């Protein structure tokens, strides 16, 4: 009958969100982060040894590929013959280097390539990227599993030196063009020799070839200084002892 | 600037254990105040409105001064002294002229006694709940606080700069982890037992201050004001006729 | 610290398995508890406001003496007895001289009857919802407790410093990870379980009473002051013409 | 304990994609439980609510007797029926005397038309909305147990034998959480949709409720018993001076 | 399931970079939206409170008719006609008998203002405060499926299957989580200014409608009630003075 | 996309510790603005209020014209004045002849005080509660906002290209956890101080301001209108027996 | 003034609890179990992987020094003049292996060990060390950087040649002694190499040497048919090369 008409009544004040919740996700996330951080900094921790054994792995192939790359680049403007495989590190000489059966010389192309290579590979092994990663080359010998095995192995020999020879024969085109220096970076970057037995081709007369096949230090080899020796200088003309008229 | 890691270099100096025996003592201290600021004053709020509603439950029989002169003498306490004031302003008594005098017959109520003796009257503000019922949040972040100190610690001591110090890197880190986590793990106990403590006091409060105002209720009677209305009116039908005759 | 490091090792060393154990038994025996006196007493009130209204409806054209004299009798338990009480109290009854005696013709309602069959005093004071409707906070945090302490577990474990026993550093903290998963999996399930049951229970018990109050209210007619009103104004101008002629 | 194993690894022995499934349908038939008695419900509610407010404004200009009998004709729904019941209870009609007869010439209102058209009554009462406001959190919380469950089945799983071994358990454990978190995002999008199609609703069931409240308010004229106090009031003045007279 | 093998592969192979775009542009039109829905309509209604308020202020100290009709202009083109017309029918005109005609000298508040301009019928459903209190929620939920999404995304690619891979695994792992992060600050950074924004807003608006209602409550005074019956009594007492002269 | 890379690229091209040198300032600033539009005037108002209980208790004994007075040129605040216009407005003064003059002899209450000097009025709205209640969740949303942005430029600046890169990315990342831990320490301290002093304000105002109402609600007295209604009818009766002699 | 004060009360709906911030800290406390997980089992299975690595190294490196001990062990129960270095993998010969001016063919020492050493060889390769680590032997020759250069490159592969032929020729004791299946695999290891020019301390006695060395497969080195070249079975005898009167 006498009510207060004037009574008020308190608003619909929501209350604000639990501050636990929120703070509990914010130390949830950065629980994660931390995890996340620690498992990324142990894991390129342990892993950092590898790290750096594979950038100078891939350092060195790059360099590799660049020393080949500028060799084949100078064949290319020379020497049409001249081939390279950077792929697997190998010079081919397919047309000129064809053998035939039982003789053990080569053409007129042959023998241009070669003493045309010689100083384009020796001017790549004289950089920086050849006095850092080059060591001497290998001359490739190939027989096959047919005949008589020591006739095969005689024929590829005696490739194997026709080749030295016409690399450091007197009289030799490339002898009037070399000094005395280079010819002994050529004695010290050849060597002579080298026999072996492959089925990857599906011809026979591919076996009949010749090739040089560069290879290079290991990373941890570093050019011991200790395995290199010494020549005297050049006395007299070398002569080849190979039966030339044969 | 150098401000930052100077500071960072200044907080993350001290010893991980640290950390914990502070945010437990920190949280412990506030546990403590919640037990005597709240707990016990609302036990005491609690005994005192049973034993005020047994008083009153017993001068039911009472002639209605009577029952004044008690309810007036029983009610000492700022609170329940002003709310028993104002009540009994809220009561009407009715005179009626007996032995030649005006003498109470009847007190009558006019509005209900949990208008005075209310909720807030006698509970909220008497046990601070607009600020008890926000404190298991701040318990849970302190303890959130210690654990991201801890946090800190523990990865400002991880630096592991060799292959063969990772997996003892990592074990001391998760150890700074479990330092930490310690420290939120008792903040959450303490929050969660204060929750239940002060939800539960609430709900008992309530309950019996329902009860102590349900037996002031009891004691009146109210539509005082509707009889009075069908008085005048019956006293108007009648005064007509008594004109006439 | 030594007190420090002889409470981790203390908390350390339970079994991984008794958290979440602890966790599950502890919710458990909450849920029950909220079974007991919360669910199963809203439905005994639900029931009793369905009965008392299918009570009330039985009465709807009956004298309004017997009216009340079946009101009176009906109501019985302690809280819905002193609501009675109080809302008979409001209720107004008009008299009438008829056969030489007063006789209660029409009895007028000056109150709703949800003002003393109230929602708090009916619903939410017998079934503790201050202290209940907190309760899926307290399972949550519970549960959440059980993640830090297993997970502190785990990690106390996790320190192999030996490449031959990493395996069982990891083992260990996968398993004890599982426990504190299983546990708060548990918790939040039993919270969101209570939720559902509670709001449910809640609002079919404010429907019910919803009901219980407005088959009350339809007893009796408001409005009865503005008709005094009415007749005292009628009365002065009829007082009035009278006086003159 | 052997109980927990066991029932660790029955829990886990479940297909990864159960736990999604079964996320998904549990929070699907909730939606549709929650279109069906909410949303349809209350846009229903929302429409009767425009068609009565139509209704109302149409008897604006009738006379009190007429649009009283087309107020009573239309509320025929059972809350509304009762809403209306009383609040033609609280309407006051005064009588004035034409042609030596009593008939109303003027209805006055003494409580507004929301104290029986109520809130409650009228909306929260049908849409269950003491219940249906919990729904999201509800959703949510199945959404964490389904990636907590996948998440557990991904841990028991799990072998750190050997690094083969451990590469597929952890592809195994990140396949089964994403299963639980497919789940889980289904959930929260939901409780999403829940949220605001909820919220929208009840909003546009509160502004049409005060639009109809308002319609039935315009109709009738409060402040009557203010009025006959001042006709007392000028009455007891007239009759001193009639008196003298 | 077929249907889950399909959906999960082709919710692994989602790109990374997409779930934080799907972030940015659903958090930006939920922005969007509440700046048109909530912010500009909030500005407008303070900027017509304000308004309002000092069309109010400028008829303090006028007549009561023209003031009456002042405010009657004020409210009658608006959306705040009804409120207005039920606040007058609160009001009392108090009429004096001056150059034989009915003229009126005052005005009495029989209610408060803030009873017919409500905050819910002028502020809460204008601005659907009931949602736009939700939308921070719903920004942080979308967040943690973008997070979360995105983070098993990063964590299903990371995958070190040689020592050697570890550093292009963390790469992308890192690019990942990066995506992932970039979402989840960018949909909380919105939910935080979201929530600055309407609280501040709805702030102003309780701040703006309670002057609004205080310079309504400033022009008439109460207690007419109370004097009227002061006056009767004292009509009363000199009728019987007058009575025996 | 293009449009993400260059986000990405213009948010992450500031430097790492702009990130917790931007938190810390942030809340800095929030901290100080809550300090100065919240805490000092809370403190303000809790001076007033203790001020005017000792003002309004030192003028209990005076007569109800000086009481008046005294009251008017007390409360000066706008807020305050509007409260104190309406509370004496709202206040029953009671006028009898002594003895040529209409002198005050007492002043009744027809309302409590606190339906004017309430807590929305006079704590709430001054100290815009409604915003300040959310400050703390700002707070700690923008710890982890900087969190997410300080892990963001850590991530989009690694740079895996070589291993001391490698070391200097991963020792980065490192101190930008750290600093995201600093910040979210520093957010959740301030976040936690806010919640303290804010509630322990709330509630000093509510106990003080319960205080200054019951200093005003003890200066009048309530039921004065049962006692009009009450002098009503005795005069009726006596003025019918005074007729018949 | 006409109000009731027996009214309605409690007019207050409970706020639903915000359930968003409980999701993101429940989804970020399984991301950071995930995180923490994925951190210790990769920790765990890269150090793994990584000490895989090392042991398995570190077994082949034993399983080889195991050969070349009991290879030694071996040379030295048959005869005494075997020189074998582990250090290098390579037998040497300490003085039947020397070399005179224009000389191609061991002394009967020398003949004696080399038809000794081969199926001390063959044995080598056929143990598990051999099946598992074992490449073919290439055949070094060492002459005095002095001299004309052709003439020392022809001259020691001469003697390569000749070590081949009695390893493989018809009238050499070993193919009496030896099966088809032994011939075969001497086809299959012994090969011919390269000259080396390694001269030091001014001693042309031991310069001018011959001695063979084992390779090894690699670590990271596959085994597959295509290297596995299968010398067809012998259908006529060998006869040398290089005659008497040479
Ligand atoms: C070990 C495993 C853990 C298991 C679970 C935890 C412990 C058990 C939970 C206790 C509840 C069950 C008790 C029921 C038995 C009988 C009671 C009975 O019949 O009436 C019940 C009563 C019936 O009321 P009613 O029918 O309306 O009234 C008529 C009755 O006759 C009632 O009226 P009355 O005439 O009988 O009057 C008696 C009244 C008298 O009341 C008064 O006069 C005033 C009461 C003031 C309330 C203040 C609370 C008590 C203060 C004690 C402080 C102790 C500190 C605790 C620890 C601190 C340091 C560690 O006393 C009470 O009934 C008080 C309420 C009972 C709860 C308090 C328990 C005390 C025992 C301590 C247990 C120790 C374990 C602690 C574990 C945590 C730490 C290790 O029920 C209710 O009121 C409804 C609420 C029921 C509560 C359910 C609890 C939910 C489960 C929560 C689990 C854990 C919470 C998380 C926090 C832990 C930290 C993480
Ligand atoms: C770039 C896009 C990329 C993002 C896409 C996703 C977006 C996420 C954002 C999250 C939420 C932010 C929204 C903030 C604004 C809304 C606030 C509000 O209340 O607005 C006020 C306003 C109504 O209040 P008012 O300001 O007074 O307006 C005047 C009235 O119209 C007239 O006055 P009246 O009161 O007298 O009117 C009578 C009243 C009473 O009538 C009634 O009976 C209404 C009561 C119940 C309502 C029943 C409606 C059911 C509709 C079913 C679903 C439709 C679309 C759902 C979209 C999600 C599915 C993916 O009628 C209404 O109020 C009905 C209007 C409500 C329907 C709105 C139109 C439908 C969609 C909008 C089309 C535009 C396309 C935008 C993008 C679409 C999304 C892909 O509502 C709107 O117009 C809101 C529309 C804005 C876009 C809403 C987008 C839906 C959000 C759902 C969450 C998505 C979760 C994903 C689901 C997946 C589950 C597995
Ligand atoms: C009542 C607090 C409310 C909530 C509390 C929650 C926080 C929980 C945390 C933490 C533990 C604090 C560490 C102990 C405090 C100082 C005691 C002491 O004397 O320490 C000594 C040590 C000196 O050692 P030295 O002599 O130099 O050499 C020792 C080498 N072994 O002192 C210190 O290092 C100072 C420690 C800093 C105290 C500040 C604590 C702040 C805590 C939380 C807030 C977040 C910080 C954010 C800062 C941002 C700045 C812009
Ligand atoms: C409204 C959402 C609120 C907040 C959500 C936060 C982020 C959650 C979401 C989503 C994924 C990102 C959206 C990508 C849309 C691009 C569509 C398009 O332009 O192309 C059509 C596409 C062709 O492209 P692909 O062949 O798939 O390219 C593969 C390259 N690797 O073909 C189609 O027809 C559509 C294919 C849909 C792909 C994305 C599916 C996402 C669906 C729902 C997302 C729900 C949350 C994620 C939970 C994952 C738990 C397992
Ligand atoms: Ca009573
Ligand atoms: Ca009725
Ligand atoms: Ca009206
Ligand atoms: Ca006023
Ligand atoms: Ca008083």
């Amino acid at each position: 009958m006498f009510g207060n008409a004037f009574g008020v009544k308190k608003r619909r004040s929501d209350e604000a969100e639990k501050p636990f919740w929120i703070s509990y996700a914010d130390l949830m996330t950065a629980m994660m982060v931390l995890f996340l951080v620690v498992m990324v900094a142990s894991l390129s921790s342990v892993t950092q040894r590898i790290q750096r054994a594979e950038q100078g792995e891939k350092a060195r192939g790059q360099d590799i590929s660049r020393l080949c790359e500028r060799l084949e680049l100078h064949a290319r403007n020379v020497n049409k013959n001249i081939v390279v495989d950077c792929h697997d590190n190998r010079i081919s000489f397919g047309e000129a280097g064809r053998f035939a059966h039982n003789q053990f010389f080569l053409n007129a192309e042959g023998q241009k390539a070669l003493q045309d290579v010689v100083p384009l590979v020796l001017e790549a092994s004289n950089s920086e990227e050849g006095k850092k990663w080059f060591k001497q080359i290998v001359i490739e010998g190939f027989t096959d599993t047919d005949g008589s095995y020591l006739y095969n192995l005689h024929l590829s020999l005696q490739r194997s030196e026709w080749v030295m020879c016409s690399l450091l024969d007197s009289r030799s085109p490339l002898q009037k063009n070399i000094s005395a220096e280079q010819q002994l970076q050529i004695r010290k970057l050849f060597l002579a020799g080298g026999v072996s037995f492959n089925n990857a081709k599906e011809s026979k007369e591919a076996s009949r070839r010749v090739e040089l096949r560069m290879q290079f230090f290991g990373l941890k080899d570093k050019r011991d200084k200790a395995d290199e020796v010494d020549f005297p200088p050049v006395v007299n003309k070398e002569v080849c002892q190979l039966v030339m008229p044969l | 600037m150098s401000w930052l890691n100077s500071i960072l270099v200044t907080l993350t100096s001290v010893e991980p254990y640290k950390v914990p025996v502070t945010v437990i003592v920190t949280v412990t201290f506030a546990f403590v105040c919640f037990i005597f600021f709240y707990l016990l004053r609302s036990i005491r709020i609690i005994y005192g409105l049973k034993k005020y509603t047994r008083s009153i439950n017993s001068i039911e029989k009472s002639a209605p001064e009577v029952q004044l002169e008690h309810l007036k003498s029983l009610f000492q306490r700022s609170e329940l002294k002003h709310a028993w004031n104002e009540f009994e302003e809220s009561l009407h008594s009715q005179y009626e002229l007996e032995n030649g005098e005006e003498k109470i017959v009847r007190i009558r109520a006019t509005a209900p006694s949990a208008s005075f003796f209310s909720e807030q009257q006698l509970v909220d503000i008497p046990l601070n709940t607009e600020f008890f019922k926000h404190l298991p949040g701040i318990l849970t972040g302190m303890g959130i606080i210690g654990t991201f100190y801890g946090l800190m610690i523990g990865l400002n001591h991880f630096d592991p700069s060799t292959p063969e110090q990772v997996s003892s890197s990592v074990n001391n880190l998760l150890r700074d982890v479990l330092y930490a986590f310690l420290g939120s793990a008792f903040a959450i106990f303490a929050s969660i037992l204060v929750t239940w403590l002060e939800k539960l006091s609430i709900a008992k409060s309530y309950k019996y201050l329902e009860k102590f105002t349900a037996a002031l209720d009891s004691l009146y009677d109210s539509g005082v004001g509707e009889e009075y209305l069908a008085s005048l009116v019956k006293s108007s039908n009648e005064s007509a006729t008594q004109a006439r005759h």
